[PDB]
C-alpha cells in the first residue's frame, strides 16, 4: 500500500528519447542512467505515458497524477513514479532465439533498491534473491560467470561477447524469480552486460524522407530491443481507495498495452506492467 | 562488421612478413583482386573450398597467390594471442602451427564457426590495409 | 477490433536495406530482428511504403498515416504500425520446388504475439497452434526435427541444410493453419531455421554498373527470397470508421501490390496483404 | 494498360552470368531463380540490357528507365522490371530436332503470376492454363509424364533414355497457348525438368585462349540454349503516353533484336522481346 | 553446390587408400589432368562413357588410370556410410562392393540421378583434395 515493484516487459522497440546534444552517428540516442550507463526511463516519462493511456478516466488522473498543464486549478498528484532501471535485457543466443540477460549488479541494485523503499510483500523476494546472489558468487570464485537454470539451455553461446552459458547444478530458481526475471534466464557479470548494453551493440536503425524518389533527409535512430524488462517502484501516497484499486487493476489486466516512447506510429515502446506478487 | 584497428595493424605485420610488400611500400597489382575474390568465393562456395584455391602453389597465377594464405595465418594467430582466457570463453586461443597449412588445419579442428567468423574478420582487414600501399 | 495480423506475401524478391557498411563481400544488408535476428520489415518501412501506395487519397493518408514532412500543421498518425516478422520462408527442395520453412521458435513467438496483442482472431488461432506445437514437441523428443504434413512430401530435402523431412501421422494440419503459415509446409527446429535463414544462405546477387561497356563498380545484395511471408499488427487509434474501412479493402483487395523497399524501378519488394481469416 | 507480360525469345545462346566461384567443371554458371532455381534473368540485367538498346533516345530513356549514374541530378525510374522467369526451354530429341520443355510447375508458377500481377490479357490465358494443368493432373494420377500434344511425337526421347513421350488424346492444346509457349511442346513431371533443367545437363560450351597458337587458358561456359522463352512482367508507372508508346512499338517490332547478358562481341544473347497476345 | 568437409575428408582418406598420394604427401602430376579430363567427359558425355574411358586398366597411360575410378567409389562407399534412416528410404544408401564394376553397378541400377549427383560430389572432392597437396 506503500511501495510496489513494477515490471514493465516491453513487447515492441523502445526510443526514449534522451534530447542530449550528439558526439557521433547515431541522431537519436535513448535515455541511460548518470551513474550506471545503464538504459532507463525517466518518472516523468513514465507519468507521461501512464497518464495517456488513462486519460479518457478524467477522475483517475486528476487523483492519482494531477492537474493537467495550463490548467488554473493547480493539482498535486497523489502518486509518484520512480525512475525504471533496466532488470533484464534479451541477448543473441544459438541454442534459442534469445537469452534474458540479468547481470549480479543490477540483482544487488535491486536488492539494494528493494530493502531501501521496502517495496511491498519484498520481505521474501529480498531473501531469496541474496541466498541466489551467495550461491553465485560461491560458484563463481570471483571469475567471470555466465549461468543458466535450464539443463536444455546449458552451453548457450551469448554472440555478442562470446561467452558460454553453464548451469550450476547445485542453485535452485524459485518460480516467482523466473516470473519476475524472466524466462530462459542467464546471470552473467556487470562486464559482459555493460558491454551488451552500450551504444555500440544495441540495435541502431537508418531512416529516410523521401521526396518523389528524391531522399530529403537521412539519419539513425538507436532503440532498446523488445522484450526487455525495466522496473520502477510506485508509492501510493494515501489517496482514494476505489481508483488506486481501479488504477492498480487495469494496469495488471492482460487486455492493457501502454505505450512509452518516441515512435507510437511506427509501434515503438508498448510495454504490458506488471506488479509484483507474493513471494 | 567494424573496422578493428589491432586486426588491421595484424594485417601490416602479416603483409609485410610475408613478402608481399616491397622494401619501398609497393605490392604486386594482382594481390588486390586476391584479397577481394577471397571474401566473396569464402562466402559463395565455402571455405575449405576457397582456402584450397588460394593455398595452392601450382597455380597459373600472376604472382605467389598462396602469400594470402600465409598473411591470413599470421593475422589469426595474432588474433589467438590477446584473447582473454577464462573458463566461459568460447574461443580457442591455440595457435596455428607453421608446418600444417591452413587448409589441414580446419579439416582437422572440426569447429568452422570460429574459424570462419576469424578469416572473414581477417580477410577484411587485409583488404582494409593493402589500401595503405602503392598499387603497381 | 483493435488489433488485427496482416500477412504479407511476397511476389518478388525484397531488399529492405539496414544502413550498414558492412566493409565485407555484401556491402548492403538487409534488415534483421532486433532480437530473434531474422529478416524483417522496420514499421517505418511499411508505414511509408502503405503511405506511398495510397498518397493519391490525400484525405486518407492525412486522417490514417499523419501530416506529410512539410506541413505548417502538424497531425499525429492515428494507426499503429508494427514491424513484420518474418513468418516462413521458400527453402530449396527436389520434391517440390520450394517448401515453406517455419521453426518451432517461430511459432512460439507467433502464439506469444497473438497472446499479448490479442489479434481479432486470436483464440482458436492460439488454441490450434499451441495443439501442433504440444504434438510436435512429444513426436521430436528434443531431437532436430523436420516435419512436413503431406504424405506426398515425405523425405523432401532441405538443400542448404541437408536434411530430409519426416510425416509425423498423428498430428493434424488444420486448414486455416495451412493458409497461414503456407501450403508445403515444413516445420523444422531453430538450429536448421537459423542457417537457413543466416547471411550465407540468403539469396545474394551480384550486380555492377557499365560505362562504354567497361566495369566501373561491383558490389553484391542480398534479398528476402520471393514468395515468403511476414506478419505484422496494426492497431487502430481513435481513427474514423469510414477511412479505416477504406484502407482494409484496399489493403486487401487481390488487386492490391504493395512495393516495400529499395530497387523498385527492377522489381523488389512487391507484396499482397492479407488479414487474419476466420478460423 | 499498367502490367503486361513479354516473351524472350532468345535468337542465340545467353550467358547471364551469376557471380560464382564454381570450382567444378564449370567455371562460370548462368543466373538461377532464388526460389526455384531455373534460370533466369536478373531484373537489373535485363533493365540495363533495354537502356542499353534505347540510349540514343536521351529523352526515352531518362524518363522511362531515369538518371545516368553520373548525374547531378537523379531522376526515380518510371518503369519496372521484373526478372524474367523461364518458361520454355528447347530439349534434344530422336523423333524431332527439339521440343519446347515446360513444366506442371512452371505452369502453375505462370498462372499464379498471372493472377497476382493482373496482365492485360491474362483472363482468357489463365482460365485455358488452369483447364490445361487439371486436366494433365487428371491423368498423370501422381506419376512422372512427358505429355506431348501432337500424335506424331509418340515415344520421343526428351533428352533422356527415361523420360519418354505420350499423347494423351484428352487434353487439347489451343492455338494461342501454342504460340505462347512453343510449337512442338512437351509437358514433364518437375522431377524430369529439373533433371533437365539443372547444372549436369544444361549446354555447356568449351573455351580456351590461345598464346601465339598454343593454349594458355581452358574454361567451360554454361549457356541457356537457343530459342529458350522467358517471360518476365513490365510495369508501367506515371510515365508518358508518348514515351510508353514509342518504347513499346520499338520492343515489339520484328526488326528489333537486344543483347541481354555477357559475351555481346561473341554473339551471346541475342533476343526478341514479344508482347503478350491476345487470347 | 558447395562441397562439405566431410567430402574433402573422404577424399583425402581414398587417395590415401588407392595409392595416389604417396606417404611424403605427395602425387604424380597427371592425376589433376586425369580428374580435370573426367569432370570434363561426365559433363559432356555423359556418365557411362566417361566411367568406361576411365575405369579402363589396358590403356597405355602414363600412370595408373582406373585409380580415380577407386577413390570415386571409396568417397561414394563414405557418403553412403553416413546416410539417415529417412534418407535410406529415398536413396540407395547400399555400399558398392568393392570388387563391383563401377560402370556395371552404374548401368545394372538403371542410371538414376543420385549416382549422377554423387560422382559430381566425388569428382569436385577429389579435385580439391588433390590441390590441397603438393604435385611432384
Amino acid at each position: 500500500m506503500t511501495t510496489r515493484m513494477y515490471v514493465i516487459n516491453t513487447l515492441s522497440n523502445m526510443h526514449v528519447g534522451s534530447g542530449e546534444v550528439n558526439y557521433g552517428v547515431i541522431a537519436n540516442l535513448i535515455q541511460r542512467d548518470s551513474v550506471t550507463n545503464l538504459p532507463n526511463i525517466n518518472s516523468s516519462g513514465l507519468k507521461g505515458a501512464i497518464r495517456e493511456y488513462f486519460k479518457e478516466n478524467e477522475d483517475l488522473v486528476r487523483e492519482l497524477f494531477g492537474s493537467a498543464p495550463r490548467d488554473e486549478k493547480t493539482l498535486p498528484g497523489k502518486v509518484r513514479f520512480f525512475e525504471a532501471n533496466l532488470l533484464s535485457m534479451p541477448v543473441r543466443s544459438d541454442k534459442v532465439p534469445f537469452l534474458m540477460a540479468i547481470s549480479d549488479e543490477v540483482l544487488q541494485e535491486l536488492i539494494t533498491k528493494m530493502k531501501f523503499f521496502n517495496c511491498e510483500e519484498a520481505t521474501q523476494y529480498i531473501s531469496h534473491l541474496s541466498t541466489l546472489l551467495d550461491n553465485i558468487k560461491t560458484q563463481a570464485q570471483g571469475t567471470d560467470f555466465a549461468y543458466v537454470f535450464d539443463p536444455l539451455l546449458q552451453g548457450a553461446i551469448i554472440e555478442e561477447v562470446s561467452i558460454r552459458a553453464t548451469c550450476p547444478s547445485h542453485i535452485p530458481l524459485q518460480p516467482s524469480l523466473k516470473k519476475l526475471l524472466g524466462d530462459r534466464l542467464v546471470i552473467l557479470s556487470h562486464k559482459y552486460f555493460s558491454i551488451l548494453s552500450d551504444d555500440n551493440h544495441l540495435p541502431v536503425l537508418s531512416r529516410n524522407n523521401l521526396e518523389n524518389g528524391q531522399s530529403a533527409n537521412l539519419w539513425y535512430e538507436q532503440v532498446l530491443p523488445r522484450y526487455s524488462r525495466l522496473y520502477f517502484m510506485l508509492m501510493d501516497g494515501n489517496a482514494q481507495s476505489e481508483y488506486l484499486k481501479k488504477f492498480r487493476d487495469t494496469l495488471c489486466t492482460p487486455s492493457t498495452i501502454i505505450q512509452i516512447g518516441a515512435n507510437a506510429s511506427i509501434g515503438y515502446g508498448y510495454c504490458q506492467i506488471s506488479e509484483l506478487s507474493p513471494f | 562488421m567494424k573496422i578493428s584497428k589491432k586486426q588491421i595493424e595484424y594485417a601490416i605485420e602479416a603483409l609485410r612478413a610475408n613478402n608481399i610488400i616491397t622494401n619501398d611500400n609497393q605490392y604486386p597489382k594482382v594481390f588486390k583482386g586476391y584479397i577481394s575474390s577471397f571474401g566473396a568465393a569464402v562466402i559463395q562456395s565455402g571455405l575449405i573450398p576457397a582456402i584450397i584455391f588460394f593455398e595452392n602453389e601450382d597455380n597459373d597465377a600472376n604472382a605467389d597467390r598462396h602469400k594470402i594464405i600465409g598473411v591470413l595465418k599470421d593475422i589469426i594467430n595474432a588474433m589467438r594471442q590477446q584473447y582473454t582466457v577464462t573458463d566461459a570463453t568460447i574461443l580457442v586461443s591455440s595457435q596455428i602451427p607453421a608446418n600444417y597449412s591452413m587448409a589441414q588445419y580446419i579439416i582437422e579442428h572440426g569447429n568452422t564457426d570460429q574459424l570462419l567468423k576469424e578469416i572473414t574478420e581477417a580477410a577484411v582487414a587485409m583488404k582494409l590495409a593493402l589500401r595503405m600501399y602503392k598499387s603497381e
